[PDB]
């Protein structure tokens, strides 16, 4: 538990909210969803590393711990919620966008037009949000059943 | 909205038998993920709510037995019951939840050998009276079929004018109806003769079931 | 297992108010969706109101879309239905529903919409004052001059409930009449008791008639 054990998955959520941000731009694939209230989840998941990394120390690594907590359980009941709304879409939807500035502060990722193709080749018989719902228990079940 | 629209309005049938009644959507129900046809089926018992039998379209809930069978896709669905037991008396509604909750309007599976109507007659009663007015009935009870001209006689003489029926919609155990006319008189009028009666003539046959009472003591 | 009875609403002026709960019993309420579903006079069935588990949501037919409120307090885990500007369309019986596809339904509160409330009359129907004795004795219960349907009737608080007939109220003037006939063994009456209970809910109605014999 050094600058490492930290700044390696510091750099580990980098190499997902890119890798996501490449579809966007790329592979366009343009939709969001819940998906932007979801990249949000992982600007959660850095804070924690990144300040359980950048100026360790022992007082703080106290503080990377909760935000390292909470952000992943959040992420955790988005991403299961987005996954749910498919193997159990809801009779009702709606297919909205919209809303300090979530909007605004930035465009190229924090702008949210899923405009709504019921279909998603999201790869391997398992939607991102299918993905991501587990990968998002490889943070909380880290934090806590293998740290705390 | 989608529009749910069921055919036929209604159904007979002599009692283990298969029925397929049909319920068409006016938008499709299939997703493009999965295969999920976003209909369900509802039975609902007389003057009860509707029971879930069968959700997604095929897949039956939770004790329904085998008989239910729910086949249909895209816009065009059917309900099919094998070994009508008597308790399957009953409407039987189809839903759509793919987009908002729409209903069917409904088909009734009426079940089909004859009985005899069991009448009996009841004179007004004490405080009715002795609060002004009267009112005769008598009870046709577990008859089968529905057909029953049931003619009410003052001693002999037959009017008419005041006199009220009502079927229950047929029984759901045994499955056969009942009746009940309701002769309504003034208070005053009421002692005008002194014997009554009502008949049947129910085609078990057509030999007018008789049952009487007569005034002067109550 | 698992309850729901809805309640609190008989008749109601048009343009009218009036608010139903459903009183919720015995699943893990918070976690649930619910709904509320009405039935017409036709039989019909309309879908109404729609709240999510966490009262966060609710969606609702055009047809009723501002003039209905679903909300939900798990705290006393009622649901509620807050009607507003009463259109003589609503006249309906109200379900209250639970989904995962409605799969515990309520049993109604009927909601009708018009412009008179009568509470019922009720008279309890000995057979013929002769002695002769049959075998299958039946006696009877009449209900007559109300608004508005419906009434319950109830042999012997419920506990008659196997052998008994109830007769479609009828609309003779804008009063309905209706009958109720209740077979059973010479054996079990007379001596043992039967009686008829009434309720008019679109009035407070709890009207118990004993059925007696003939004395002179
Ligand atoms: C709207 O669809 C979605 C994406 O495509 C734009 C994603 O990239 C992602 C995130 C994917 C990764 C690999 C972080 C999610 C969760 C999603 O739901």
């Amino acid at each position: 538990q050094g600058r490492g054990a930290w700044l390696l998955m510091a750099f580990t959520a980098l190499a997902l909210e890119l890798t996501a941000l490449w579809f966007q731009h790329v592979m366009l694939l343009k939709p969001s969803v819940l998906c932007i209230y979801e990249r949000v989840a992982l600007f959660g998941v850095l804070g924690a590393a990144l300040i359980g990394a950048i100026a360790p120390k022992t007082p703080l690594r106290y503080v990377a711990m909760v935000i390292w907590l909470y952000s992943a359980f959040r992420g955790v009941q988005l991403t299961y919620e987005h996954t749910m709304l498919q193997l159990y879409p809801s009779p009702f939807a709606t297919c909205d966008f919209m809303v300090l500035p979530l909007d605004k502060w930035v465009p190229q990722v924090f702008v949210a037009s899923g405009d709504c193709a019921e279909r998603q080749w999201d790869f391997l018989g398992l939607e991102m949000p299918q993905w991501l719902l587990g990968i998002f228990i490889a943070y909380l079940i880290v934090a806590v059943l293998v740290v705390i | 909205d989608i529009v749910m629209s069921q055919s036929p309005s209604s159904l007979a049938v002599s009692a283990g038998e298969k029925v397929t009644m049909s319920c068409k959507s006016s938008q499709s129900l299939l997703n493009s993920r999965t295969r999920k046809n976003y209909l369900a089926w509802y039975q609902q018992k007389p003057g009860q709510s509707p029971k879930l039998l069968i959700y997604w379209a095929s897949t039956r809930e939770s004790g329904v037995p085998d008989r239910f069978t729910g086949s249909g896709s895209g816009t065009d669905f059917t309900l099919t019951i094998s070994s009508v037991q008597a308790e399957d008396l009953a409407v039987y509604y189809c839903k759509q939840s793919y987009n908002l909750y729409t209903f069917g309007g409904g088909t009734k599976l009426e079940i089909k050998a004859d009985a005899a109507p069991t009448v009996s007659i009841f004179p007004p009663s004490s405080e009715q009276l002795t609060s002004g007015g009267a009112s005769v009935v008598c009870f046709l009870n577990n008859f089968y079929p529905k057909d029953i001209n049931v003619k009410w006689k003052i001693d002999g003489s037959e009017r008419q004018n005041g006199v009220l029926n009502s079927w229950t919609d047929q029984d759901s155990k045994d499955s056969t109806y009942s009746m009940s006319s309701t002769l309504t008189l003034t208070k005053d009028e009421y002692e005008r003769h002194n014997s009554y009666t009502c008949e049947a003539t129910h085609k078990t046959s057509t030999s007018p079931i008789v049952k009487s009472f007569n005034r002067n003591e109550c | 297992e698992v309850q729901l009875v809805e309640s609190g609403g008989g008749l109601v002026k048009p343009g009218g108010s009036l608010k139903l709960s459903c009183a919720a019993s015995g699943f893990a309420f918070s976690s649930y969706d619910m709904s509320w579903v009405r039935q017409t006079p036709e039989k019909r069935l309309e879908w109404v109101a729609y709240i999510s588990s966490g009262g966060g949501s609710t969606y609702y037919p055009d047809t009723v879309k501002g003039r209905f409120t679903i909300s939900r307090d798990n705290a006393k885990n009622t649901l509620y239905l807050q009607m507003s500007s009463l259109k003589s369309e609503d006249t309906a019986m109200y379900y209250c529903a639970r989904p995962d596809a409605m799969d515990y339904w309520g049993q109604g509160t009927s909601v009708t919409v018009s412009s008179k409330t009568t509470a019922p009359s009720v008279y309890p129907l000995a057979p013929v004052c002769g002695d002769t004795t049959g075998s299958s004795v039946t006696l009877g219960c009449l209900v007559k001059g109300y608004f508005p349907e419906p009434v319950t009737l109830t042999w012997n608080s419920g506990s008659l409930s196997s052998g008994v007939h109830t007769f479609p109220a009828v609309l003779q003037s804008d009063l309905y009449t209706l009958s109720s006939s209740v077979t059973v063994t010479s054996s079990t009456w007379p001596s043992q008791s039967i009686t008829c209970n009434v309720a008019h809910p679109a009035s407070s109605t709890k009207v118990d008639k004993k059925i007696e014999p003939r004395g002179p």
